[PDB]
DNA sequence: TTAGAGAATTGGAGAGTGTGTTTTTTTTTTTT
DNA sequence: CACACACTCTCCAATTCTCTAA
């Protein structure tokens, strides 16, 4: 029964927590008028996404104690909030259908900690940290329901994952043969999982220190939402797990390895007919060609015909060997405006690329084959000229 | 032999009764006060001093130093038994609820105790830590080579049983342990209930843990030997005291690492060792009125390297390098010359003066390069990034000797630093960005022999213009005979050899700590240019470009350079707006640097 | 050694057995007419809990299959007619 | 006629035994 | 080596067979 449930050795009542979060959903009309998150639960009905993002600042302003319970005990509270949201989503809009139960995704807008100051006292707390993704692993299939079948008599059964282990049946109920139930891997049920290695942002580092890093794990429906090189404020539970001394022995090292069980991502460095009619009217403006050529590279001075040629390159010819790609060469002394102009213009178009003609280029002009380090298999790493297949390639120190 | 119960009682007596007259004669019971703080959880770490223990029992100090781990346990037990006498977050909540169940001593223990070593024990070098000192409290000096991130170490694991609702506890001592699976309680065993145990990370006692490696000071190693190293394991509040490259003295217990399983039969009676760290220790308005004297600019320029005569305007430029302009902002400069021209001596002075700096050769070093490098540490095999001159110099100045002899990888790395002040490096095929905003102070040779002014600088020094134009000032430290100056220099060198010190110079250099204070408060000023001075900049820049065109290494970067230098002098004047003297100084410094080159 | 529990009549007449089953429903409450499914769920929940406390080794249905046979024995039957009415 | 107490047969839980566990030099081809 | 697979071997006891009373 719900009223009898209390978080273990914590005295926080689960039913009271659920009802308090439902009160938060009911009453929170004031982010600065319907409730904001009930407006979002109206939007979710047509949007179809299986999640509800909520701000921990809003929860704190509504109720300090509810926010404190969320931060202290996310492992129990967040499932309680999920149950609350899924109850509200059928109290309101009772006839709705959704393929999955709604997952609440709390987050603070800004970092609560920086990864150098994480401590064992932060274990199993809800935290959020800022960082840059270094690597992103393959999609790991993680089991969630084990499907067993009798080798003798074809009887089948299903057993839930307890805490990563499996309660293997040991005897078939329909023919009583011991050790006859075999795990059918592809009839079992799996969720998505992915490992993400996150480095602290350069500005957050101390003077001249090498980066610290933390491991993140992102599960189903939140799995492949970040790429290497991007920046994120990531909210998750600071886990600590034992690691076995050897793969064939169950002894574990006394020092626990830690990782972030991700709950929410927020990317921080990534960022109509009205547009159509504005562009159409602007096309009729007098000397629009000079206007656009002058809009190109405001920091650069007097280079009218150069900017005009760059504009004509960026627009390109008529596709249909009938090559429509316009080729432009800038020529002049080192330290002059051409390098700045290239570094400006490469980000002004989709599918664009910038690279050096020297061997220090991050992405080379030539395609090559390399062993992918995380898996040590061959991968055809194409060059910048190929990656820019329908865009501009800016080759500096040509 | 020892009666450790009587030893515990004597330790209780010491903790209860010791006083030391701190705070100018208040007769404070220091350990009683800290016991009150521990009981109230306002303090977690208790550094008991064996110098204090020596003042009433030298035999107890000897017993501690000879059997330190035993007495660490005894002191901790005595403190825990005495906390209720002086008892006037999540684990606190769990201890409260377990007290409710009473209404696992190591779990309920929420403090830590350490021995601050006695002064009679000399601080050893790592090489002097012999096998006879195993299990004994030792003080060891060394450089901190490398430090791991703080990790949670399980001290007392806590499990809950699904069937019988009972907590079970597992104290942890060894570096490895067996996690419990099936429930040991008799209500599970007698009923054959098949109940199993789930670890509760929330209700189990962890501790901060950090692994570092100390290394011998280079000037203390014997002649023909590699420097030795020692693993130091750090726990609790001792963590995060040290950093890589730091000089420390560590009081700790020299102990063996007792590995498990296959390593035991392989190693036999031999064992690796670690140092269980207990203590880690790390090795103005009158002055502002002196700074207020309007001589201060030239006073500082004189204080810069009195061992080198002349080049006073170069010294002024070096001062502005340490000051920096408005935030870009780094005054990168380069000063070419022949070998032995006192060029290296000047760069060495800047490296010594500057608070954050590095000094290296452009060539080819067998050390870590200008970029950082990834070491392996194969006893663990865990690859880690380390060093890099540019990275170590990040907030300050990096001095490069024989810049001309750099490899192309080094040239591209410096180009990246000049462009965006960060570098790229790979750990295990994967790669990261690593931050370095240091100013570059470059010293370079002619490609062959003494410099000839008939040849242009890029053709003579053999460096690409894409790099060589980055530096705000280009100076040529040419050396030629001059009888009286040669004799003065010789007298200086001979006095240095004869007395191991600089001779008196008829003036007093300012204290480098005071110079550091001065440039710090100077760098905290944030100038801005007014429009009239911008017009003055425009006029001066166009006239200077006429001169350069008539005699070509002048561009928009020249205007930005003079702006940077003028803002640097505004910082030097410690005023938040530039003035005509700033632009005049920038213009003349650039002009006379070109004259030095000519 | 070999301290394996058995679930025979001595187990059933222990404190946790029929003497407990006489009392476990003192706290219970039922809704009655038209809600027999909910009352049945509460009833099975209470007696399933009682079975688990009495002999945790078995699943509830297997425990019922055991006990429905085991009630025929004379010791537990005499204790039954004691529990019925009173001593 | 139906059901409980004493004796006989076989399943398997548990104890014991045996076995398994980057970094340097030298060459070769091709890149400049 | 000390911690896991695989096999053998031992005795406990779980369930049925047979004789007797209600
Ligand atoms: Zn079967
Ligand atoms: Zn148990």
């Amino acid at each position: 029964l719900g009223q009898k449930l209390v978080i273990w050795g914590t005295d926080v009542n689960v039913a009271a927590c659920k009802e308090n979060f439902q009160r938060f959903l009911q009453r929170f009309i004031d982010p600065l008028t319907e409730p904001l998150y009930m407006q979002r639960l109206g939007e979710i009905n047509v949007i179809g996404e299986p999640f509800l993002n909520v701000n921990c600042e809003h929860i704190k302003s509504f109720d300090k104690n509810l926010y404190r319970q969320l931060i202290s005990y996310p492992q129990e509270v967040i499932p309680t909030f999920d149950m609350a949201v899924n109850e509200i989503f059928f109290d309101r809009y009772p006839d709705s259908i959704l393929e999955h139960q709604i997952q609440v995704r709390p987050f603070n807008a800004l970092k609560t900690k920086n990864m150098r100051n994480l401590n064992p006292e932060d274990i199993d707390q809800l935290i959020t940290i800022s960082g840059m993704v270094i690597r992103t692993s393959q999609l790991i299939p993680e089991m969630q329901e084990a499907f067993f079948q009798c080798q003798v008599c074809a009887h089948t059964t299903r057993v839930e994952m307890d805490r990563g282990r499996i309660a293997e049946p040991s005897v078939c109920g329909r023919c009583h043969t011991t050790h006859s139930m075999a795990l059918i891997h592809n009839r079992s049920l799996f969720s998505d999982k992915q490992m993400i290695k996150l480095q602290e942002s350069p500005e957050d580092m101390p003077a001249g220190q090498t980066p610290h890093t933390v491991i993140l794990f992102a599960h189903n429906d939140l799995v492949d939402k970040v790429q290497p090189g991007d920046r994120v404020n990531v909210t998750g539970i600071y886990r600590a797990v034992p690691i076995r001394v050897n793969p064939r022995v169950s002894n574990v090292k006394s020092v626990y390895k830690t990782h972030i069980d991700v709950i929410h991502y927020r990317k921080t460095d990534a960022k109509s007919e009205k547009r159509v009619e504005l562009l159409k009217e602007l096309s009729r403006k007098p000397d629009i060609y000079e206007r656009l050529a002058s809009a190109l590279a405001p920091s650069i001075y007097e280079h009218e015909d150069i900017k005009k040629g760059i504009l004509l390159q960026l627009f390109g010819g008529t596709r249909k060997k009938f090559r429509a790609e316009i080729n432009i060469l800038l020529c002049g002394d080192p330290g002059t405006s051409k390098s700045q102009l290239l570094q400006y213009v490469y980000n002004l178009v989709p599918r664009g690329q910038y690279t050096s003609g020297k061997g220090s280029s991050a992405v080379g002009l030539t395609a090559y084959v390399m062993k992918d380090p995380e898996t040590r298999q061959l991968v055809l790493q194409t060059g910048a000229l190929v990656l820019s297949d329908n865009g501009i390639c800016c080759i500096d120190e040509f | 032999l020892k009666d450790y119960a009587l030893e515990k009682e004597k330790v209780k007596k010491f903790l209860q009764e010791f006083y030391q007259d701190d705070e100018l004669g208040k007769k404070q019971f220091k350990y009683g006060n800290q016991l009150v703080r521990l009981a109230h959880r306002e303090q977690v770490a208790l550094y008991v001093d064996l110098d204090d223990v020596a003042e009433d029992d030298p035999e107890l100090v000897d017993s501690i130093c000879e059997n330190a781990r035993r007495y660490a346990k005894l002191f901790a037990d005595a403190v825990q038994e005495l906390l209720p006498q002086y008892k006037e977050d999540v684990l606190d909540v769990y201890i409260e609820h377990r007290l409710m169940m009473e209404q696992p001593a190591e779990l309920m223990r929420r403090f830590e105790l350490y021995f601050q070593g006695p002064s009679s024990n000399k601080p050893r070098v790592i090489r002097e830590v012999r096998a006879d000192s195993v299990g004994k409290l030792v003080t060891v000096r060394g450089i901190v080579t490398r430090v791991s991130e703080v990790k949670p170490k399980m001290v007392v694991a806590t499990y809950t049983c699904d069937q019988c609702g009972a907590e079970t506890y597992q104290p942890i001592q060894s570096p490895t342990f067996m996690p419990l699976i099936m429930c040991p309680s008799q209500e599970c065993q007698t009923n054959r209930s098949g109940g199993r145990l789930y670890l509760q990370t929330r209700g189990s006692r962890f501790i901060k843990f950090q692994e570092m490696k100390m290394q011998e000071h280079s000037d203390q190693v014997p002649v023909g030997n590699i420097p030795r190293s020692i693993t130091v394991l750090v726990e609790g509040e001792n963590t995060r005291i040290a950093q890589p490259g730091d000089h420390v003295s560590v009081t700790g217990i020299f102990l063996p690492i007792l590995r498990t399983g296959f390593r035991q039969v392989v190693q036999g009676l031999l064992s690796e060792t670690y140092l269980e760290a207990h203590r880690i220790v790390k090795m103005t308005r009158e002055e502002l009125r002196q700074i207020a004297e309007e001589d201060f600019y030239e006073k500082l320029a004189a204080s810069i390297a009195p061992e080198i005569y002349g080049h006073e305007d170069v010294k002024k430029a070096l001062l502005l390098l340490l000051v920096g302009g408005v935030d870009r902002g780094n005054i990168n400069i380069c000063l070419m010359g022949d070998p032995g021209v006192a060029k290296s001596q000047l760069l060495s002075y800047i490296d010594r003066l500057a608070p954050r700096s590095q000094y290296t050769t452009g060539r080819g070093s067998s050390g870590v390069g200008l970029t950082a490098a990834v070491l392996r540490d194969s006893v663990s095999g865990e690859l880690t990034l380390e060093g890099g001159a540019l990275v170590l110099a990040d907030q300050g100045v990096c001095c490069i000797d024989e810049f001309d002899k750099m490899a192309e990888a080094d040239r591209t790395a410096i180009h990246e630093v000049m462009e965006q002040q960060t570098i790229s490096i790979a750990k295990a095929g994967i790669l990261t960005t690593l931050n370095a905003r240091c100013s570059i102070l470059a010293a370079a040779n002619p490609a062959y022999g003494r410099y000839n002014p008939r040849r242009s600088l890029e053709q003579n020094i053999q460096l690409p213009a894409a790099l060589l134009s980055r530096f705000d000032l280009l100076w040529l430290i040419q050396d030629r005979p001059d009888r009286d100056n040669d004799l003065r220099l010789a007298q200086h060198i001979t006095y240095v050899h004869q007395h191991s010190r600089q001779p008196p110079s008829q003036f007093e250099p300012l204290d480098m700590k005071l110079m550091r204070r001065y440039i710090a408060m100077c760098r905290e000023k944030q100038p801005m240019v007014p429009e009239s001075l911008a017009d003055y900049i425009t006029a001066a820049y166009v006239e200077m470009r006429r001169e350069a065109w008539a005699s070509t290494y002048t561009s928009a970067r020249t205007l930005l350079a003079i702006l940077r230098l003028s803002t640097a002098l505004a910082r030097l004047r410690m005023v938040d707006v530039v003035e005509k003297e700033d632009v005049n100084e920038a213009i003349r410094l650039m002009e006379m640097s070109k004259d030095s080159l000519l | 050694k070999r301290n394996i529990p058995k679930l025979d009549a001595q187990r059933l007449i222990s404190e946790r057995g029929l003497p407990a089953l006489r009392h476990v429903f003192d706290k219970a409450k039922f809704k009655g007419k038209g809600h027999e499914a909910e009352d049945l769920k509460m009833l099975i929940r209470h007696m399933e809990h009682w079975a688990h406390r009495l002999f945790p080794k078995l699943q509830f249905e297997d425990f019922i299959d055991r006990v429905e046979y085991l009630g025929s024995k004379k010791e537990v039957q005499t204790c039954l007619k004691r529990i019925r009415l009173d001593l």
